[PDB]
């Protein structure tokens, strides 16, 4: 399906041509957009692999102290908003590439690596918030600021090219950059609550009160906002009710 | 399993009400009112979970 | 009913409910070595492939930012010669990092950030090369696979020796090379109760190996009979011969460790003997023959027992004649 | 008031007023390994960069002394092909020393001192390659990060066992792999005074570990209760239960060492128990359960104590009934 | 009549009738190290040659499947440049895998399965490079060749020392460097019989080395006389001086082991003393002289004995005056 | 008058009149590691240079035997491209063996013995690369330079402790890192005579270190006072205070050994104390201070002694009150 060009190979040979402005090519902001997403993939995959894939099938992760860093419901709600608008950008890339010819790859691959980076960001956040350790997620802080700096430079290059609010991808980049600014609640997570790294005290929030093995095992009102909604504690009990009876 | 568990904890709560309201004068004979109140709190927590 | 460690030597523990993963990420190296072999080859080739793909994206962004991917060549020299795709930059990152260096693609001296990305690609490639090839050599050179060569008896036995009851077992070495400074730590585990009421579920109490000095040091050339003399200080003193059945809480483990002579790295071999596997009243056949001026051992007759007479009561009741 | 070594295992000493730096430069290798990680990466990339820059200055001086940097080419062959800058010679020193070797720049056989500088660049690059990649592998393969996996109790306890008072603590291992030939050196430090008047500030006197032979050898599979029986030869003999307070000069350190089974290199884990951290009269909960034919340990209930009755006076006064 | 281990230190065992080869293939690494040197060089160069020939067949099949070996060049780019034979692809697999990389043959970016075969050739070449060069360094760095430097006496002797009969022998070290933490395990092997009738053919019973603490630890600088005092607990107690003949079942082996100071890897030196090689009534000449402020040892006079008077009966009969 | 081993730790032996050089060539590796550093760099660069010159002579003979050095080029392809001198073949052997591979000179597929000499140059270059870079890393990574960090007292002392005379000395560690499983082997050497008339010139008899269990195990964090209690079993029992002079045959050596925590390789530190260096009646100053919640040691006041009262006769005559 073509020679799989990034900028199209449109037989002007000119979408590759940066001549008059070094960020004014328009594909260089799209090629600069994939830098935090492959940064978060190639940083987050060995940390998640050494921390959680590399424990054995014999040994066993803990089943209480599901302590949330604050801003947790807001971060999961904005991550599902992020996944919604990245599915909208992938559908815009499908609708924008196939009208001419031969597979302009820059309309797919930023939102494809952004979609994979956002889902590894949220499973990285659930793995850090389960295992409580706040000395990581500064990788998430430099991810959200690198995505914010590349989306602001894409938005001011859209503003320089007089692209108003009739095109979709101008408005979709605007929802992405107002979203990525509001995905900097990591600064809410470090200052005024949970001073983990660059402040002189730790804040030291206590664990929740039913989780000192109080025999509760109800597991709903302190679990994450996906699994509050889809009840992913409950399928462990539905598996345990197979090949056992359930007593009091 | 869970619906049968809810019915077999729903029955001793009404048994505790039916033996409170029967033996009311002989449970206010003793000072064993708070023990029966803690028994109703254990019955209604098991029925609630 | 349930064994502590099997006859192959793997421990039957579970390690449930570790709260802290915070201690696990402080050492990534020993849990990098602790994987299985498809996990080790997967993290090996994915570490090398993600380094080549990350530096391939860096070289492709350098050739896109210079306009080198555009073919509008008036006169100006490239950063890197003959790159005009992503896959040419992936070929160039492969040619730089494992240092093949063909020369159809090479760094020209126009772009200084190409020299900076070449310097940090050579530094990160030398670091990833040293850590990954030393990790795969320390993975293939560990000494826990030496315990397959070191064998034990199928059945340990209890017989009489020098008037006393001795708990005897046989360990052999199946290699022509030796094992340096081999020690024996026979431990007997069970559940005991204190007289003050403390109950521990696996009390790893230690029986001494009878050697002649008292230091547990052997010389594993011939397969030799390791024996421990049952004395009143030993906790096999009130062991009855009717107590050698299934669902009996008695498990004697034998820990053999030493440094391998060839690889120079410390091994450990462990086994168990249950109450079913301990035989009473038998002893081992002498297996060390002699022909053409050399001693010869027969490993077909290794765990073969002969059933001698033995007084069939406890070692406390043997001690009053 | 001030601890000798903390609960994490780092020693709280200062090492003030060492006069001699003359003994420090006789071994550069162990203090090359002893740095922190940004110091180690800084000396790694600065050693490689200063070797490339020094040989780049040598190749640039060879191409300046031959007139090769001058473009007045009548017919004569160069020393090195296509060098016409300093940065081309820096590219050539990078291409020689980590052995990429592109071939737009190559040594021709005109200049013999170019062959001499190529020979000594290959020798110094092989030596710097061997010392630096072995130094970064011995930096990442050291066994002091294995002590994060090996855990201890938050509180050591003193209870009764077999009629005697025993100083009990619990150490666990959190890895599926083992640790070979593990020893325990429990030492109790304080300040004592001699009867002749000698006062030492940290007298590291040694309590023996009660094991069963007397040799300090354990088998860290289950988290097992290390206990030391308080006898009249032990210096915990006149320990009163009212002496377990803050600003009390009593500090018991526990030294666990052995060789790791995987990496084959010797580790050491150390901890402390202060007078506040020693509890009286309590003992540990049995944590080794059993289900589906395997033993299971619960590390959530690890340092949990139960408060048994214990006679609340000294072990000297327990010894007269 | 037949020795257990010779004077050079090689063990005379046979290891007949091992049924299981199933335990041998679970560790390929220690039996890769255990070969002789032409077997080791044969498996070294055949591993590298079969990897180059297998990837040469892969690159030749890629250049045959693209039509690159056919010379019908209209305009289309090759997978690999300038391959037109099998031997050019064998040259290319040699140029890829040991990373020479000339550049007359290079990978162009047309064929993606050429990039896949280049990726897996670099991964398999890095793995084969790490395992084979670490295997040849652990083959040449093993410490069993250090036992040629450590020497022993030709004859061990029995003489009087401090009223008691002592079994004396002399071990020397012929290197300027030292050997760290050297232990001595003197064992006396024979065939014994139990009083209950158990006969073992090579009973490796252990005599203690008389040192002064009881721990077997020496310091091999001067060639020092290792002596063991014959006591009633020792099994040399009923040794008669007429029992030192040929075909006498008595063989004393001396096991010296330690870690070499230079290479840091554990050695072991073993020897034997038969009943013919044990002399009665003689003792060693003092060989440690002194001139120009340094002690001097003469190894020409090493195993020289002097024939002192000695009461010529057993050590049991010496013990009743 | 003449010391066994000096205060720096080098042994003063001579090793005169070794007859056999036949045992020395059986291990070339430990005597390859045992050289001095200019001998090690000389054998390193002469091994690499003689391999490059030998394969340079092989490639020059191939290009002479094909007629490739003759410039009569009708049409025929060379074995190796662009070789027309010996120095071009020496450049080609340098480009093959350390795998630079420029590509102005490359192997064409005409000559099969060029492919055979390329195969055996890559095999001998990989073998020489593995043995020489592992030899230079084991040369720079040995642990005998760690003994410069571990210090001792200038003077050992004898004072009173707990009613008994104790031979006290002080050893410190000057690194922030630790040393794992440190043992002390104090030996006292002199010339003695037996009652049966055996005279040995350096009798390395062993005094035990007083520790508390009896096992020689310490923990070198603070500089601690190693003391040995003079008992009747010790051979310092009849030591008079007037016997501490020059030309007195009494020399106490202190052997400290252990495995370094960082490099993981076993070290050994040795020192001596002569009869002049042993002071009577003095004891060490307590040097472990305390400020800001950390213990602090002062190494300026390290070997400072204070002269306490001590009864000035022997330890035998102290034992009868």
């Amino acid at each position: 399906m073509g020679p799989l060009a990034f900028c199209g190979s449109e037989n002007h040979s000119a979408a590759y041509r940066v001549d008059q402005g070094v960020l004014n090519n328009g594909c260089f902001v799209d090629a600069l957009n994939v830098v935090p997403h492959v940064f978060l993939l190639f940083i987050t995959f060995p940390i998640l692999f050494i921390g959680w894939g590399s424990q054995s099938s014999k040994v066993h992760i803990h089943h209480s102290t599901w302590l949330h860093f604050p801003g947790h419901n807001l971060r999961w709600i904005l991550t599902f908003m992020l996944l919604f608008v990245l599915v909208c950008e992938i559908a815009e890339g499908i609708l924008s590439d196939g009208v001419t010819e031969s597979h302009h790859l820059h309309l797919y691959m930023p939102a494809g690596m952004a979609f994979m980076a956002a889902v590894t960001s949220v499973v990285y956040y659930h793995n850090i918030e389960t295992s409580n350790f706040p000395k990581l997620l500064i990788a998430l802080l430099v991810y959200w600021t690198l995505a914010f700096i590349t989306k602001t430079i894409k938005f001011v290059k859209f503003l320089d090219h007089a692209i108003g609010f009739s095109q979709l991808r101008f408005c979709l980049t605007g929802l992405l950059v107002i979203l990525y600014g509001m995905l900097l609640l990591v600064e809410v997570n470090v200052i005024r609550v949970r001073r983990y790294i660059f402040f002189k005290t730790p804040r030291e929030v206590k664990p929740p009160e039913d989780l000192q093995d109080l025999g509760v095992r109800f597991l709903q009102p302190f679990v994450n906002l996906l699994s509050k909604g889809t009840y992913w504690w409950m399928n462990a009990f539905i598996k345990t009710a197979h090949k056992k009876p359930i007593d009091l | 399993d869970l619906q049968q568990l809810d019915d077999t904890t729903q029955l001793p709560l009404l048994s505790h009400f039916a033996e409170t309201v029967e033996g009311l004068t002989t449970i206010r004979a003793f000072r064993y009112e708070a023990r029966f109140q803690q028994k109703l709190l254990e019955y209604t927590d098991s029925n609630n979970i | 009913r349930a064994r502590f460690v099997s006859k192959k030597g793997n421990c039957n523990v579970a390690h449930k409910n570790i709260r802290e993963q915070g201690r696990f990420l402080q050492d990534v190296f020993t849990t990098l070595v602790d994987l299985k072999w498809p996990h080790t080859l997967l993290i090996f080739t994915m570490s090398f492939l993600c380094s080549w793909l990350l530096f391939a994206m860096a070289w492709w962004l350098i050739a896109f930012a210079h306009g080198d991917l555009a073919p509008s060549e008036g006169t100006a020299e490239p950063c890197v010669t003959s790159i005009h795709s992503f896959s040419s930059a992936f070929l160039f990152s492969i040619e730089v990092q494992v240092t093949i260096g063909f020369g159809g693609r090479m760094v020209t001296e126009e772009c200084p950030l190409a020299i900076l990305i070449l310097i940090v690609q050579n530094i990160v490639g030398l670091m990833i090369n040293a850590i990954m090839l030393g990790s795969i050599f320390m993975k293939t050179a560990q000494a826990h696979r030496r315990a397959e060569t070191l064998i034990f008896s199928k059945h340990a036995v209890i017989a009489l020796r020098h008037g006393r009851l001795c708990f005897m077992l046989r360990v052999g070495d199946l290699r022509k090379s030796m094992i340096i400074s081999a020690t024996i730590h026979m431990q007997v585990v069970r559940k005991t109760t204190s007289p003050e009421g403390e109950v521990v579920p696996l009390h790893q109490v230690d029986i001494p190996m009878e050697n002649g000095v008292g230091g547990n040091s052997i010389f594993l050339v011939a397969p030799l009979i390791i024996y421990h003399v049952i004395d009143a200080n030993s906790p096999l003193y009130d062991l009855a011969p009717s107590d050698l059945h299934h669902h009996q809480d008695l498990e004697i483990i034998v820990i053999l460790e030493g440094v391998v002579e060839t690889t120079g790295i410390t091994t450990q071999a462990r086994t168990s003997y249950l109450a079913d596997e301990i035989l009473w009243g038998q002893r081992f056949v002498p297996i060390v023959a002699e022909e053409d001026g050399r001693y010869s051992v027969d490993y077909s007759k290794f765990d073969n027992t002969v059933k001698v007479p033995t007084p069939l009561c406890t070692a406390r009741q043997l001690d009053e004649d």
